This record gives C-alpha cells, structure tokens and sequence, in this order.
C-alpha cells in the first residue's frame, strides 16, 4: 500500500499489518509498544466510530422517508427517557470502568484475561490481541486479513465521518443527511464556502 | 551558490527571516482579527 | 560543446554543457551551478514555458478576434473579476483539488521518477515518457510525436522552450501594458503600427 | 457578580469610556475635510473603537469601578476564555517550539561537528523536524512512559 506513491514507507511498516499503506509521516510509530498501542486505539476509536456514526446518519435517513419519527443526534439527549441521563451516566461509567480496565489487562497481558472470573468454566479461545473472538464471535466469521483491513478501512472512513458530521453540524446547524440532501439539490451553491 | 546557501542558513539570517515571517503573522492576524483580549 | 551563445566572445558556464534542449550558456548569476538546482529549474522552466504559452494564447488569440466581429468577450485583465454560475471561490476551490491532484503525481514524479507512471484505477494503462518533464502515453502524447530520434527530440524540445521563453515575456508585457496604457493589447500593437514614432511607453511617462 | 464587579454590558463607566473616547476622536477629526485621509483614518479609528467595547461587551467581560475589563482565572467556566483557552493554546505552541528544537538538537548530537549545526542551521532537516511538534503531546507521553525523555 501507498498512500503517498511514491514515497517510500517507514522501515518500522513492514506491512505485516494489515492496512499498512506506509502512512506515518510524523513518526509516531517509531516504537514498537507505541505501534502496538496505537493499533489498539486504531482499531477501538474506528469501531465506535462506525457505531457512533452509524447510529447519527442511519436513523435521521428513516425519518426522511417518513418510517420512524427519531429525533436527531445532536438533540437526542434533551429530558426524554425515564432513568435520566445522570443515573445512565453512572452506570454507562461503571459498566464501562470493569469493560475497559478488563480489555487493558488484555492489553497489557494477552493470555491474563480470557476466563469468566465467575463462571470460570467458560473461557475464550487465545486469539489475537484486540482481536478477542469466542463468545463475541458467535457466527464463527474467519477473522482473515482481508476482512481485518475492511475493519479497518470502514473504521477509518467513518471516524473521518464523525469529524465531518461534527463540525458540519457546528456550521450549518443541521443533521448531516440534511446538508447531504441541500448539497443534492444545488451543488455548485452548497458547499464549505456558501455556508460559512 | 551552495556557499551562498549556507550563508543563508546562517543564524543570524534564519533570526531575520523567521522572525519577520512571525511578525508579519501576528500583525496580519491581529489586524483580521484586533482588540483580542479573549481567546 | 559547440553551440552558439546569448553573449558571443564568453565563456559558457561549467555546468551548461548544451546537452539540455535552449542551452546557450546563459546563467550569469549560476542559478542553476548545482545539479540538482539546475534539474529543477529545468522542470520549473518548462511548466513556466507551458503555462505561459496557454496564456499568452489565451490572451491574444481572443482579444485579436474580439477586435473583429468574431467575438466578443470581454478584457482578459478583468475577466477574473466578473460574476459566473457559481462563487470564484468555488471555482478555485474544485481547481485546487484538480490541478492539485495533477502538480502531485507530477511532483512525486520528480522526486522519483518512475513511481507515477502507472493508473491507479485500471492497471492497464501507462505512461511512455522516459525522461521527466515529457508524460507521453496516450493523454499527453496521442500522436506519438513524443518519442523520436535524439535530434528531432532536441530540436523539438529546443522550440517548445524557445516559445515558452517568448511565451513567459508576452504575458508579463500584457500585465504591464495593461497596467499602465489601460486598454487592450491588441490596441496596443495597433497604436504602435500607426505611430511607431511616438505611440510608445514614452507616450505616457514622458 | 464575581468578586463584586459588575458586567462590562451593564456598566455605566464602561460606556462612559467608549463615549469620552469616541467624542474625543471626533474632536479631533473636526480639523480634516472629511474625504482626505486623516479623515479617513480617525473615523477607521472610531468604528475600530467602537467595535471593541461591542465585543466586550458581548464576550461576557466583567468590569470593575474603573470601567475596565478585569479577569477572571480562578477556572470558573463562564470565563475560560479568559485564561484557561488561551493558556491551552499557549502550552501547546510553547511544547510544540520546545519539542522541535529537543528534536534537532538530539538528530545532529551524533555527528563530526555538532556545533556547525547549531551555527549555521540544517534547513532541510529542521523542516522535516518541524511538523512533528503538531504532536507533540503524543510523541511526548510516549516518550515520558518509555523512559526516552530523561537520563
Ligand atoms: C461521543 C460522545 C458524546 C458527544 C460528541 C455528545 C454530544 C452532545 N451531547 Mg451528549 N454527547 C456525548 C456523550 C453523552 N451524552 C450524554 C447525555 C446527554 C444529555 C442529557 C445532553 C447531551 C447533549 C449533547 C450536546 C451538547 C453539546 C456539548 O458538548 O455539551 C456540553 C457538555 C459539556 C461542556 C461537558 C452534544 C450534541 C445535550 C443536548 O443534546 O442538547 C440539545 C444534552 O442535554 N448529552 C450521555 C449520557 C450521560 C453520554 C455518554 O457518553
Ligand atoms: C489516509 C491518509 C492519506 C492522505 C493525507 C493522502 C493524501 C494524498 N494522496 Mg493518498 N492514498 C491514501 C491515503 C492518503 N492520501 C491511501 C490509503 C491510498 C491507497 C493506497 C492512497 C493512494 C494514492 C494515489 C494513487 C495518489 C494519492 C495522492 C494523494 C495526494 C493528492 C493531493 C490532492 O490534492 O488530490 C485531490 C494527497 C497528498 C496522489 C498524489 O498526488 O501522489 C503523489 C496520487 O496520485 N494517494
Ligand atoms: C453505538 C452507539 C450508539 C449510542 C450511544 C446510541 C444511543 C441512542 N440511540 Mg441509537 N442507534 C445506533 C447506535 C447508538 N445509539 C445504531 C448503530 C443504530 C442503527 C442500528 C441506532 C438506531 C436507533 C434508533 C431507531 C433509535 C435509537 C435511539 C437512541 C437513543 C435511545 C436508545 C436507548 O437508550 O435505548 C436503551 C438501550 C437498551 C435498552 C439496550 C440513544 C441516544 C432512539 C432515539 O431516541 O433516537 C434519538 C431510537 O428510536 N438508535
Ligand atoms: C509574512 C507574513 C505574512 C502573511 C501570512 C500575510 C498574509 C496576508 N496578507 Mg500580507 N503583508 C505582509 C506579510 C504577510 N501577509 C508584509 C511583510 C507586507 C508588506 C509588503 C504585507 C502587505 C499586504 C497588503 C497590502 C495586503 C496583504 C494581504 C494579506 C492577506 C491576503 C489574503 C493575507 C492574510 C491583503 C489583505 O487581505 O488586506 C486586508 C492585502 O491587501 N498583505
Ligand atoms: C508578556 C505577557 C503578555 C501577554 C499575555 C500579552 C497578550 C496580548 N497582547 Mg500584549 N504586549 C506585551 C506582552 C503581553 N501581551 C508586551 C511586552 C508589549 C510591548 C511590546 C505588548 C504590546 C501589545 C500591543 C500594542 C497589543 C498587544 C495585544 C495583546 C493581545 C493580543 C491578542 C492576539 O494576539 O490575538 C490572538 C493571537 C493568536 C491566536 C496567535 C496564535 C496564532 C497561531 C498561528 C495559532 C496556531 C494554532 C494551531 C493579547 C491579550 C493587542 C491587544 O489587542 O491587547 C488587548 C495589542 O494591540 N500587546
Ligand atoms: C490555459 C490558460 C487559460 C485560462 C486560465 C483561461 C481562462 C478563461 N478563458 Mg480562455 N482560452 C485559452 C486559455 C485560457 N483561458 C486558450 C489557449 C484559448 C484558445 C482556444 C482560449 C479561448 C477562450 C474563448 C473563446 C473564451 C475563453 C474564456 C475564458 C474565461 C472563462 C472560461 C471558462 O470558464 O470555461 C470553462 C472551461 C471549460 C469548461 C473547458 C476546460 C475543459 C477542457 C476542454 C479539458 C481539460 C483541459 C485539458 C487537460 C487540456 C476564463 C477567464 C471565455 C471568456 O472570455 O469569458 C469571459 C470565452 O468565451 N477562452
Ligand atoms: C508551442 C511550442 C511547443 C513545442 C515545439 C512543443 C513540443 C513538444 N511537446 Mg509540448 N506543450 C506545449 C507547447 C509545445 N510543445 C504547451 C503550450 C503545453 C501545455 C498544454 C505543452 C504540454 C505538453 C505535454 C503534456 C506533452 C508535450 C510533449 C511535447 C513533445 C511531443 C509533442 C509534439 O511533438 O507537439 C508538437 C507541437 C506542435 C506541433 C504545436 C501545436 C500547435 C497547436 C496548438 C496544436 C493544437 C492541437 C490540439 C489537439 C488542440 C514535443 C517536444 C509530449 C512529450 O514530451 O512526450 C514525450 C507530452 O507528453 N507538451
Ligand atoms: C488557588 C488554587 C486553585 C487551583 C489550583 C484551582 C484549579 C482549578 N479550578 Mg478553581 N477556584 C479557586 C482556586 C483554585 N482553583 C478559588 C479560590 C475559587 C473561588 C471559590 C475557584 C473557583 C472555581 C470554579 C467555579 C471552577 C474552578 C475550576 C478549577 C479547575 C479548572 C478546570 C479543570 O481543571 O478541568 C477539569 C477538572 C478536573 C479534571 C478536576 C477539577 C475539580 C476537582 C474536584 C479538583 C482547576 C482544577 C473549575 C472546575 O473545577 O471544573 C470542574 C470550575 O468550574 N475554580
Ligand atoms: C470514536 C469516534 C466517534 C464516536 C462517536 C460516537 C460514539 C457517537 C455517539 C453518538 O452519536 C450517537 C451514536 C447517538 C447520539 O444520540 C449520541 C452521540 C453520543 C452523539 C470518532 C473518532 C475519530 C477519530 C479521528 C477522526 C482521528 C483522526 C486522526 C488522524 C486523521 C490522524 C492522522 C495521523 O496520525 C496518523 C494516522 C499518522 C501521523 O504520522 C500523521 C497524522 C496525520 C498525524
Ligand atoms: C517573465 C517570467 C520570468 C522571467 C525570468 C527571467 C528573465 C530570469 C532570468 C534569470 O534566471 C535566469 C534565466 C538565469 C540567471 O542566471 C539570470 C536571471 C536573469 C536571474 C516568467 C513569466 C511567466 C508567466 C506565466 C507562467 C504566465 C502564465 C499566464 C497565464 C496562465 C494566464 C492566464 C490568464 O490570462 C489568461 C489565459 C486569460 C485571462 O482571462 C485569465 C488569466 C488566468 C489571467
Ligand atoms: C524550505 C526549505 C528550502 C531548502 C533550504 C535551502 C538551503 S538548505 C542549506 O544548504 C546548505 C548547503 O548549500 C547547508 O550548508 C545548510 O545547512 C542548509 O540549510
């Protein structure tokens, strides 16, 4: 992969990962620990990325059509549920706090945190680190490196995704399928620079 | 020319012109944006 | 080795040995004594040249025609600051993203020649220019002109740059002319023709 | 309000400035026919002015009995803006400075004549070493948790 062709890649990208296009300008990779570390948050911010911009574009689309009145995301949290967003808040940090400091250990030790510490009967299979699998592969996918580099790439697109949906909402003042739509009906008049 | 390139790489040359390219920043900001005493 | 010179009875530079296509030893502050800044230069000249001849083509032609019945398009001086479909800016913005892409490959390929030649997309499709500042393929040399004999190469390359050396001088006369008669070129050329005498620049300093 | 100031908005002497300083422009500007550039200029002085007290006014500055901002940095966070924005933006410029120039220091350490560098600047590398300060943070606390920071 060359994300620059042809710049030649850094020696420390030897492409024995996957979706290595040899883009590490700044040289924060450098280390190997740095490179492990930084996969790992590779991989956790692109996939709550694709969760979270999933889960801003895809319901504002069926309420264009008229299927489900959702309201949008950046105006999801105002006073409407029944446990209020503070006691969701400490729960969300508690069950976050155990996941989390459970998935360090993981990365910290690959073969330290694998077993049920309850049921200690079940356990998962040693895999790859970020890469768990058992249980949280139910339909046994092949975890192959063409569909790891698909993770990634997806990963990457939809944080890009965010920071779009992010600051378009802090200019426009609208949902992204919104400005999607008003950039469908005159493009050459609806862009970055008419709205700002 | 590579001589005169070094030179230009000098200290006080690269002050002078790193300096002014700074000075020329701050005035062109602090006339777009003036009178900032926030932010 | 042999070659004639902008400036008889001297000595050419070191560095200029009249291998390059419109080498007459012209260099007199050495801008180009280093290799790798005369390289540059070289691509820098032609692009200058390129750009410079569209121009210059771009500036006369039509206002030569506008002069006519032809046409009727408007003062290539003021024709940027005119209203069109959308914002200049826009316009500038999707030129930026185009020529951008453009400039890229290009200066990938000369930091490197070789890495650029290939189409990304469709494999299948390459480039035939062996020495940088000359594509070829098929987008840039259909008639396979670019490919040739070493002399016709030279002699060929020789008038590309010569037009571009001529190019370069007529737009920067066109801006200035511009600037201080303040009406066309080719009104200009015409005030000259019927008054060479004193329909000149002193006809305005003076 | 805090520390018993009063809201440059909502304050008379604030007003009294702006008032006594554009009367005083004016008064000036009466001298000056009003095309010339003298003119001109005293009246981009007076929009200028004006304009300043405005956004004073309006970024939530509180004033004191003099009629002048004052600041406020204890963290309250109905003025960060005060110091605690600027001061981010700050920290990391001076980091970024910082760690550029550890960076080209520790590139030409090994080397025949270290000093040369340092007399008469390596332009190409000091460029290649510039942008990496933008992350600085990072490459910093990484650095800091390897143990490469310090001796
Ligand atoms: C991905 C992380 C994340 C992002 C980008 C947002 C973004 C937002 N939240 Mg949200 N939240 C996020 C996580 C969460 N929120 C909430 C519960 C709420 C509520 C109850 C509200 C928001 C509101 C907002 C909006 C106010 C802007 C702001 O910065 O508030 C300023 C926050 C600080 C300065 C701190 C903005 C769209 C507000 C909104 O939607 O108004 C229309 C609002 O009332 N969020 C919970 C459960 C506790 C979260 C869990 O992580
Ligand atoms: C994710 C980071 C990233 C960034 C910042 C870039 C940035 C760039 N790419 Mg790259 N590219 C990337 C990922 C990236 N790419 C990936 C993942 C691939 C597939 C391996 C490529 C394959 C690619 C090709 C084939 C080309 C570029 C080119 C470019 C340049 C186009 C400039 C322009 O104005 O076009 C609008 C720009 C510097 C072009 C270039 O100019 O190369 C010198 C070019 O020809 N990119
Ligand atoms: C992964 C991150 C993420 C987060 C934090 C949220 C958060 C939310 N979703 Mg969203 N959603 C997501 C991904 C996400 N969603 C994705 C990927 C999709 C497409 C499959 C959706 C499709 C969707 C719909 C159709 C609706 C929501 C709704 C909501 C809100 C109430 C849901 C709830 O609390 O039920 C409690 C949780 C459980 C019982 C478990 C809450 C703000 C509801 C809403 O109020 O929209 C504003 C709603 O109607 N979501
Ligand atoms: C060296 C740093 C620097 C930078 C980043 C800029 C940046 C800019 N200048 Mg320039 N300017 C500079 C130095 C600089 N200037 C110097 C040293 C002079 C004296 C010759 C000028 C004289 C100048 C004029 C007369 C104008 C600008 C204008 C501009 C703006 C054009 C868009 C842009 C913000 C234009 C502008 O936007 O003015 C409002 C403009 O008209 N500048
Ligand atoms: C040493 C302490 C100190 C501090 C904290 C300040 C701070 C300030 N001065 Mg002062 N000043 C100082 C010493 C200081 N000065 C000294 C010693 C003198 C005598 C030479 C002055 C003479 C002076 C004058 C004449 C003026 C100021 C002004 C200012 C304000 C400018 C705001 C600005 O530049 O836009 C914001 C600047 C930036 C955001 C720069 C960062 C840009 C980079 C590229 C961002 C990169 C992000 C990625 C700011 C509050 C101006 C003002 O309006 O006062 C209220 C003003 O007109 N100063
Ligand atoms: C190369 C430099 C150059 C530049 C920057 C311009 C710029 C301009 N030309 Mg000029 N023109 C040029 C060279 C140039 N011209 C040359 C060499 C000729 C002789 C053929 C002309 C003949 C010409 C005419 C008859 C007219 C213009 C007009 C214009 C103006 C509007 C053009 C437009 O918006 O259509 C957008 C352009 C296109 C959609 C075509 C570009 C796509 C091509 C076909 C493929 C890509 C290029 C390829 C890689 C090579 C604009 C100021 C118009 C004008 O003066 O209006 C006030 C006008 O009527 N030009
Ligand atoms: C006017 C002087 C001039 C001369 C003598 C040349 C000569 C050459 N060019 Mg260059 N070129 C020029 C201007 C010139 N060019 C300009 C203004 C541009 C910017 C558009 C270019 C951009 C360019 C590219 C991208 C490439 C060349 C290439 C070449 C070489 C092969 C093509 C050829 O033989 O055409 C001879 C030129 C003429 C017969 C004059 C053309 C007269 C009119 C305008 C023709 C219009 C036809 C067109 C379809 C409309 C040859 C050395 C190719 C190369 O070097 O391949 C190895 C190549 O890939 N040129
Ligand atoms: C003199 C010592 C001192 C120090 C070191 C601080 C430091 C701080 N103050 Mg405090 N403050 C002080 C005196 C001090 N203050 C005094 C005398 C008053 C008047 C009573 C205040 C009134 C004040 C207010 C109203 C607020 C602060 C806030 C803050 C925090 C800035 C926000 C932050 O850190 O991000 C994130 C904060 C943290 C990571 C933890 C900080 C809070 C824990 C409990 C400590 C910072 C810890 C802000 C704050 O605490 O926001 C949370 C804030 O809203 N200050
Ligand atoms: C995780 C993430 C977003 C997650 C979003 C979530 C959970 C959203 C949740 C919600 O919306 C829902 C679901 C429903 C709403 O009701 C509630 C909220 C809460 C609003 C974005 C990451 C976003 C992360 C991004 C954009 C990162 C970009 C980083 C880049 C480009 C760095 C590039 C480089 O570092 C390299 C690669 C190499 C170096 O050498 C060179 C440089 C260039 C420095
Ligand atoms: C003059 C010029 C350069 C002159 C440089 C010279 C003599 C340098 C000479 C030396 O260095 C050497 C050789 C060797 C050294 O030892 C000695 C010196 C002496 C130091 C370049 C101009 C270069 C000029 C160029 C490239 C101009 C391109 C113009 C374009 C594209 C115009 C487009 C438009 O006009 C149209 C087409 C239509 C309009 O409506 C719209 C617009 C856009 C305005
Ligand atoms: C934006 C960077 C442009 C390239 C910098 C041009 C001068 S590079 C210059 O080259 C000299 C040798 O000729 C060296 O002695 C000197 O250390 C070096 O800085």
């Amino acid at each position: 992969g060359e994300w620059l062709p042809g710049l030649a890649s850094p020696g420390y990208l030897t492409g024995s990962l996957p979706g290595d296009n040899g883009f590490d300008p700044l040289g924060l990779a450098e280390d190997p620990e740095n490179l492990r570390w930084f996969v790992q948050a590779e991989l956790v911010n692109g996939r709550w990325a694709m969760l979270g911009v999933a889960g801003m574009l895809l319901p504002e689309v069926f309420t264009s059509i008229g299927i489900i009145n959702v309201p949008k995301w950046y105006a999801a949290g105002k006073e409407e549920y029944f446990a209020s967003s503070s006691t969701l808040f400490v729960i969300e940090f508690i069950l976050f706090h155990y996941v989390e400091i459970r998935r360090w250990q993981d990365i910290k030790n690959p073969g330290s945190v694998n077993q049920d510490p309850i049921f200690k009967q079940y356990s998962l299979p040693a895999g790859e680190v970020g890469y768990p699998g058992g249980i949280f592969n139910p339909l046994n996918f092949a975890p192959t490196l063409e569909a790891k580099e698909k993770e990634i790439a997806n990963g990457r697109l939809a944080m890009l995704a965010f920071l779009g949906f992010i600051i378009q909402h802090n200019v426009t003042g609208k949902g992204p399928f919104d400005n999607l739509l008003q950039h469908i009906s005159d493009p050459w008049h609806n862009t970055i620079v008419q709205t700002l | 020319m590579r001589d005169l390139k070094t030179y230009l790489s000098v200290a006080p040359v690269v002050s002078t012109l790193w300096f002014g390219a700074l000075a020329g920043l701050l005035i062109e900001i602090n006339r777009f944006f003036p009178d900032a005493l926030i932010f | 080795p042999d070659r004639p010179l902008w400036f008889p009875g001297s000595t050419p530079p070191p560095w200029l040995d009249g291998s390059l296509p419109g080498d007459f030893g012209f260099d007199p502050l050495g801008l180009g004594s280093d290799p790798e800044s005369l390289r540059w230069n070289v691509q820098a000249e032609l692009v200058h040249s390129r750009w410079a001849m569209l121009g210059a083509a771009g500036i006369f032609i039509p206002e030569f025609l506008t002069k006519l019945g032809i046409l009727n398009t408007p003062s290539w001086y003021t024709a940027g600051e005119q209203e069109y479909f959308t914002d200049t800016t826009t316009l500038f913005i999707v030129e930026l993203v185009f020529i951008g892409w453009a400039e890229g490959r290009r200066w990938a390929d000369i930091l490197n020649p070789g890495c650029v030649n290939t189409d990304p997309i469709f494999p299948n499709n390459k480039l035939t220019g062996t020495d940088v500042g000359y594509p070829g393929g098929l987008w840039f040399d259909p008639l396979g002109w670019g490919s040739a004999s070493p002399q016709k190469l030279k002699e060929l390359r020789t008038k590309e740059i010569k037009n571009g050396r001529l190019a370069m001088l007529a737009v920067m006369g066109a801006w200035f002319q511009h600037i201080y008669t303040g009406t066309g070129p080719i009104d200009n050329l015409f005030a000259h023709l019927a008054d060479p005498g004193h329909a000149t620049i002193f006809a305005a300093f003076t | 309000d805090i520390s018993g100031l009063t809201p440059c908005k909502e304050s008379k002497q604030f007003a009294k400035r702006e008032k006594q300083a554009l009367k005083k422009l004016q008064a000036s500007l009466k001298l000056y026919a009003d095309d010339s550039a003298p003119a001109l200029a005293i009246k981009a002085t007076m929009e200028k002015t004006k304009k300043r007290f405005d956004n004073y006014g309006k970024y939530g500055l509180l004033c004191g009995s003099d009629g002048l901002p004052h600041l406020i940095v204890s963290g309250d966070q109905r003025h960060w803006g005060e110091f605690i924005t600027p001061g981010i933006l700050f920290l990391y410029i001076a980091g970024w400075i910082g760690w550029v120039g550890r960076s080209y220091l520790i590139a030409i350490r090994d080397e025949k004549k270290p000093t040369q560098k340092e007399i008469i600047i390596d332009v190409p590398l000091a460029s290649r070493l510039l942008f990496r300060g933008f992350s600085w943070p990072v490459a910093a606390y990484r650095e800091l948790l390897n143990g490469e920071l310090v001796d």
